């Protein structure tokens, strides 16, 4: 079945690098968008970066577009996230999802550049501390 | 970018209660509106993408519309495992933007 | 509204029927609890009567095709009236219920505008601007019927525009109103989704033999993944057919 196992994340210091990873498995990622989804400890959902790695289509958030660069590899099936120069505002659960475009589903019905994250993935902790 | 507010950020009903959640948005995104709906420590999944149409899998009592810039998620009738909390999503213009959340909590 | 709104269902002159009988009895005592218990409750016993009816019929389907097809006619004539009466003294937003025999209904309450609506529910939704329902806060629905084989059996299909037809409904009865009464002349078109379905694939409508399907200017976007999009310029009982010659 359709699979996504985020890893990487862990405890970092403020101004650090960590890497993560989001291995896709049940399904080639070379036809959907990787989403990166972030979720605050106790806040709502956000968005953090996308890629669609037949176009390349780099895209990121505001906050995030400095330092924050997302990888993904089609030999590996895998998509990534290394994220730099990390603050203590980016301690969060960071979720990868599938973005979904369903034009093709009612052609005469949906517009072209519709998408939505049908499968997500299970959400890896990213912690910032300064002191321990 | 696209502010996305939702009323009433916490609702609390009963079982069999119709619950209507709404996500009037800033701009107009035409009919590309997701909901996501979350428990406690687990990842959300999708309910319903374009504003009315149902993810497969999801119970029929879930519904939605859209009236301009206003999309309202409805549940024909409320059962146990539907507390829980609901973001809307769009797309359309970049950055994608999420809904602050409604909380649903029994009675 | 004014306490004659269940006096419209009767059974034609003419038939005589021991399960129609008992069904407009129903709908009679329904009329009767219907100053009470509430008008989102009134709405789902119609519709659980309705599926009641279709359900276990009597010898109306011993009745003549003609006969049965007037009392379909007669049926969703006075379910889109009684939708309409009840759903004007309803909270203002959707309205969405699912009957345990999957009869699927949608309302819109709001106010007058000129907002596109997107509205529906799994087995029919609707794209139309706003302008068109308000013709009070305006009313758009839905009522999609599943089974309706026995009322609706040995139908003829009519195209007014050009020998056998094996006709095959492939979607449920959705049957569309909104506030206005005069539902054919409609300014902008609406677009249809309807599913269920999946040598022709048609979009027609029920037309007053007593009833036979006709097309009359539906055009057929296009059919994909058991879901064919249909524009339609007026509003009736919609539904897919299939019509091999």
């Amino acid at each position: 079945e359709v699979q996504l196992v985020e890893s990487g994340g862990g405890l970092v210091q403020p101004g650090g690098s960590l890497r993560l990873s989001c291995a896709a498995s049940g399904f080639t990622i070379s036809s959907y968008s990787i989403h990166w989804v972030r979720q605050a400890p106790g806040k709502g959902l956000e968005w953090v970066a996308s890629i669609s790695p037949y176009y390349g289509s780099t895209s990121y958030a505001d906050s995030v577009k400095g330092r924050f660069t997302i990888s993904a590899d089609t030999s590996k099936n895998t998509a990534y996230l290394q994220m730099n120069s990390l603050r203590a505002e980016d301690t969060a659960v960071y979720y990868c999802a599938r973005s979904w475009y369903y034009y093709e589903q009612n052609p005469y019905w949906y517009q072209k550049e519709e998408q939505a994250l049908d499968y997500w993935g299970q959400g890896t902790l990213v912690t910032v501390f300064n002191q321990i | 970018d696209i502010q996305m507010t939702q009323s009433p950020s916490s609702l609390s009903a009963s079982v069999g209660d119709r619950v209507t959640i709404t996500c009037r948005a800033s701009q107009s995104v035409s009919s590309a509106v997701a909901w996501y709906q979350q428990k406690p420590g687990k990842a959300p999944k999708l309910l319903i993408y374009s504003a009315s149409s149902l993810y497969s899998g999801v119970p029929s009592r879930f519904s939605g519309s859209r009236s301009g810039t206003d999309f309202t998620l409805t549940i024909s009738s409320l059962q146990p495992e539907d507390f829980a909390t609901y973001y809307c999503q769009q797309s359309v213009y970049s950055p994608v933007t999420f809904g602050q959340g409604t909380k649903v909590e029994i009675k | 509204c004014e306490d004659m709104t269940f006096s419209t269902w009767t059974p034609p002159p003419g038939v005589h029927s021991q399960t129609l009988s008992r069904f407009f009895d129903k709908v009679q005592d329904l009329g009767r609890d219907s100053k009470t218990s509430s008008a989102e409750v009134t709405i789902q016993n119609v519709i659980k009567l309705v599926d009641e009816l279709m359900e276990a019929p009597g010898d109306v389907e011993a009745l003549a095709p003609p006969v049965r097809h007037l009392i379909a006619t007669q049926l969703l004539s006075n379910l889109e009236d009684i939708m309409r009466i009840l759903a004007k003294s309803l909270p203002k937003g959707p309205f969405t219920y699912i009957s345990p025999s999957n009869t699927e209904l949608t309302l819109m309450i709001q106010e007058r505008g000129d907002k596109n609506v997107t509205m529906g529910q799994s087995s029919a939704r609707m794209k139309l601007n706003w302008a068109v329902a308000a013709g009070g806060p305006a009313v758009a629905g839905i009522l999609s019927i599943q089974n309706m084989t026995t009322l609706l059996a040995n139908a003829s299909l009519n195209l007014h525009s050009k020998r056998g037809v094996q006709l095959r409904r492939l979607s449920a009865v959705n049957s569309i109103f909104l506030s206005h009464n005069n539902t054919k002349e409609l300014n902008s078109p609406i677009l249809f989704a309807f599913s269920h379905l999946e040598q022709e694939l048609l979009c027609a409508f029920w037309k007053s033999r007593g009833g036979h399907w006709a097309t009359e200017g539906c055009q057929v976007l296009g059919s994909k993944n058991g879901s064919t999009t249909c524009q339609c310029s007026h509003l009736a009982s919609f539904a897919i057919l299939m019509a091999h010659y």
